[PDB]
RNA sequence: CUGCAUGGCUGUCGUCAGCUCGUGUUGUGAAAUGUUGGGUUAAGUCCCGCAACGAGCGCAACCCUUAUCCUUUGUUGCCAG
RNA sequence: AAGGCGGCCCCCUGGACGAAGACUGACGCUCAGGUGCGAAAGCGUGGGGAGCAAACAGGAUUAGAUACCCUGGUAGUCCACGCCGUAAACGAUGUCGACUUGGAGGUUGUGCCCUUGAGGCGUGGCUUCCGGAGCUAACGCGUUAAGUCGACCGCCUGGGGA
RNA sequence: GGCGUAAAGCGCACGCAGGCGGUUUGUUAAGUCAGAUGUGAAAUCCCCGGGCUCAACCUGGGAACUGCAUCUGAUACUGG
């Protein structure tokens, strides 16, 4: 049913009094693959029990997008701590357009066409948290016509 | 040195000694050259059996060996030849005729020795470690152990500068002399050395002490 | 029961002083009065009568709620009601991840039976004084908190808070689990992640009172089949 | 010969009292709470308070000797009569 | 306006705020060049010089101490007219307009209430602390925003070399 | 894109040229908006077809050449 991936995986330290101590971090994406996505950033001791601890709560924190049937509504821009993006709807056959830990999010959470840029720092902690926030405060033409009050041919 | 023996320091309490005779020191000598001879003879023999312990009677002019073992058929042999194969062997070295005994020792993943041996094997057909280890303690956990504590030391994944890992799962309490805390030790020999195995495995706590 | 009357001669009046009040209260308080807001029952009630419709509606079908008032002088109000409704309730300190913590406090919860063992049973009789002495201490300690919520098992599906801003915890913990809460707050107090909101005095003596028994009768007359 | 490849064993901090983990929470994140604060102690011993709830290695106890009394059985050990 | 301003009195004068009243009728904001002011230190002229104090003299610690410490001590610090225009000239936040939850104050007006106490209810000007939403990489800002804008000027484009 | 802390508010104030500018009506229509004409060479790019055995290559038509000048109107905004 879902379609987790890990994106990166990142090795942290912290000293204390008998030395350093390592320890591991993982961020993985999940989704049904047909209008939902969660991530998940988790932390452990070692790499397998890392991936584990990301892709639990990224299965538990998933956020819904009202996406098109193969794209996603209209071209949008999230803004995060040190990441931009920038999503705009493609057409048929263009693919996912994206790169660093923007096109794999993409393809989990179901779209299929659309042209991502990424602008600033593009670290993968900060980016997955922009591109998810650009399609969670995007909005749908019916969605939008409920709070206009019209219909979506009216509105069209 | 960090830690003691846990054997040594609960056999009084309640753990089971490995040798039960006694001696006046006039034959104590012999005695324990004679058991060390015997031990090592059929620790060199049951290579592939996966003996778990050797206990040593020596009532007066005759000796009992109990070896306890997981799989006791290969040691056995059809109508039971083999046993006799090697009970002259053993008698003729410790002088006394002898009578060999065999246990099989239930839950054989539940065993200090057991778990600790074929580990080596493992490392000696190179597989790795930490699964192993892992595969080791949680099979352990599994099959009803409280309490699994393996450490393996000495170049590790054939690196270059040697390293001591371990994982533990459960409860184990080194201190306390009232639990199971059997204890053994084993040893790989390697492409790059020799690499040190320590299993520790707390079963329950013995209230009353010896003999239940 | 619900009569606006009844509320004036319990006291709802006075909840906090003007120095303390919630800046997003404005609608709810109408004025001030000796430099002491005072809420208005104009709208007390109302919104208290569709929160105890609303609460009946799910006390009729299968449901648990909680009864979170731990207060120092609302405690024993708070039990009695709560043993009076046959419904599950804290006394003590909110232990902080009751609810969003269940996979750990559920361990909590099973072990006050094959531990309480030492005082309905005593083992073989009491044995080990000078450690039974200890496991009976700890038994007592362990349920002071959690005896009213010893009978849940599952998750609750309905909270009800009587200060929404002295146990804002538990209402973190509700609001990323997704239960509803009837929660009643103060003018110090926010109503933002309470689902429904009945603003007045829930400090004083007589008015908690009221409200308790005002929901163990709406839940134990949803409930009467 | 290489303890600057090691296994095993051992000394030191120190018989100091701390060292960590699971879940939850907080901060995008390194990370923090838990382990701090108040009494208390030989002590992370206990209590209270507190986004903490529990557990493991640990601090104690169980183990050995001795300090009183009772009972079982008196030689090679004792002499109330 | 900034720099900055502390006994008292007199003389001349700039600026700010409030109660009520009428007109002038866009006359309004910013500003490249330009002008003016501009801490202290510094220089020229003519004086003054109690204390303090660069330079300098001696003593002392230190392996050395051209310093920190101690005993003296010149310019300077002071006055008037002149010259430079430098500062962590800091709120490291350029001027103005309106909009966007609150609490505790400080100073200074003003309306009304029995002013029995620095009694209460409103309304203005300046300013301090905490803090919600919002913003920021975080610290933190938070109605005197570092929240969302509008008008204008200046500046930044790797660290050294500079 | 930014100027509190990484680089970035002149030390401050006045002010010329310049930039912008509260609110209503009438007028002009300069910017702006609509239509038409001429021109914006051929060549080149793109779209639809053809010829070279395919392609490269050539070629017909269309579109485009985002611009300018003139004429005829629209008056909400900016401008006089
Ligand atoms: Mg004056
Ligand atoms: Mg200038
Ligand atoms: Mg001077
Ligand atoms: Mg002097
Ligand atoms: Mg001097
Ligand atoms: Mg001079
Ligand atoms: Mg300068
Ligand atoms: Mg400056
Ligand atoms: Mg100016
Ligand atoms: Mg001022
Ligand atoms: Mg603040
Ligand atoms: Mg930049
Ligand atoms: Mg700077
Ligand atoms: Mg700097
Ligand atoms: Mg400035
Ligand atoms: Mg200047
Ligand atoms: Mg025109
Ligand atoms: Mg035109
Ligand atoms: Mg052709
Ligand atoms: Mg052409
Ligand atoms: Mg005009």
């Amino acid at each position: 049913e879902l379609q987790e991936k890990l994106i990166a995986v990142n090795r942290v330290s912290k000293t204390v009094k008998g030395g350093r101590i390592f320890s591991f971090t993982a961020l993985t994406v999940v989704g049904d693959g047909n209008g939902r996505v969660g991530f998940g950033y988790g932390k452990a001791r070692e790499v397998p029990a890392a991936i584990q601890k990301a892709m639990e709560k990224a299965r538990r924190n998933m956020i819904n997008v009202a996406l098109n049937n193969g794209t996603l509504q209209h071209p949008v821009k999230g803004v995060h701590t040190g990441s931009r993006v920038f999503m705009q709807p493609a057409s048929e056959g263009t693919g996912i357009i994206a790169g660093g830990a923007m096109r794999a999010v993409l393809e989990v959470a179901g779209v299929h066409n659309v042209l991502a840029k990424a602008y600033g720092s593009t670290n993968p902690i900060n980016v997955v948290r922009a591109t998810i926030d650009g399609l969670e405060n995007m909005n749908s033409p019916e969605m939008v016509a409920a709070k206009r009050g019209k219909s979506v041919e009216e509105i069209l | 040195g960090q830690k003691v023996h846990p054997n040594g320091i609960r056999l009084g309490i309640v753990k089971p000694w490995n040798s039960t005779w006694f001696a006046n020191t006039k034959e104590f000598a012999d005695n324990l050259d004679s058991d060390f001879k015997v031990r090592q003879y059929l620790t060199k023999e049951l290579a592939k059996a996966s003996v778990s312990r050797i206990v040593i009677e020596r009532p007066a002019k005759s000796i009992r060996v109990t070896i306890h073992t997981a799989r006791p058929g290969i040691v056995i042999g059809k109508k039971g030849e083999d046993v006799e194969k090697l009970r002259k062997v053993v008698a003729d070295i410790a002088g006394v005729p002898a009578q060999i005994n065999i246990a099989e020792v239930r839950k054989p993943e539940l065993d200090a020795k057991l778990v600790a041996d074929s580990i080596t094997s493992q490392l000696e057909r190179r597989v790795m470690f930490r699964r192993a280890m892992k595969r080791a303690v949680q099979n352990a956990m599994r099959l009803g152990a409280k309490g699994i504590k393996v450490e393996v030391s000495g170049r590790l994944g054939g690196a270059e500068i040697a390293r001591t890992e371990w994982y533990r799962e459960g409860r184990v309490p080194l201190h306390t002399l009232r639990a199971d805390i059997d204890y053994n030790t084993s040893e790989a020999h390697t492409t790059y050395g020799v690499i040190g195995v320590k299993v520790w495995i707390f079963k329950g706590e013995i209230l009353g002490g010896m003999a239940a | 029961t619900v009569s606006m009357r009844d509320m004036l001669k319990a006291g709802v009046h006075f909840g906090h002083q003007t120095r303390y009040w919630n800046p997003k209260m404005k609608p709810f308080i109408f004025g001030a009065r000796n430099k002491v807001h005072i809420i208005n029952l104009e709208k007390t009630v109302p919104m208290f009568n569709e929160a105890l419709a609303e609460l009946n509606k799910i006390a009729s079908r299968k449901g648990k709620i909680l009864f979170v008032g731990t207060k120092r002088a609302a405690s024993e109000a708070v039990k009695d009601a709560a043993l009076s409704c046959d419904q599950f309730f804290v006394n003590h300190r909110w232990l902080g991840g009751m609810l969003t913590n269940w996979k750990t406090v559920r361990q909590s919860i099973k072990r006050l039976k094959d531990l309480e063992t030492q005082s309905q049973d005593g083992t073989f009789d009491k044995l080990t004084k000078k450690e039974a002495l200890m496991r009976t201490r700890e038994l007592e300690k362990l349920e002071n908190s959690l005896g009213g919520i010893k009978d849940m098992g599952g998750l609750p599906d309905a909270l009800f808070v009587i200060d929404a801003d002295h146990e804002h915890i538990a209402i973190k913990e509700a609001n990323n689990l997704g239960i509803p809460v009837f929660a009643i707050v103060d003018t110090n107090s926010d109503p933002d992640g309470v689902d429904f909101v009945i603003p007045g005095n829930d400090d004083a003596i007589r008015a908690v009172t009221l409200y308790l028994g005002a929901v163990a009768a709406t839940v134990r007359e949803g409930r009467s089949q």
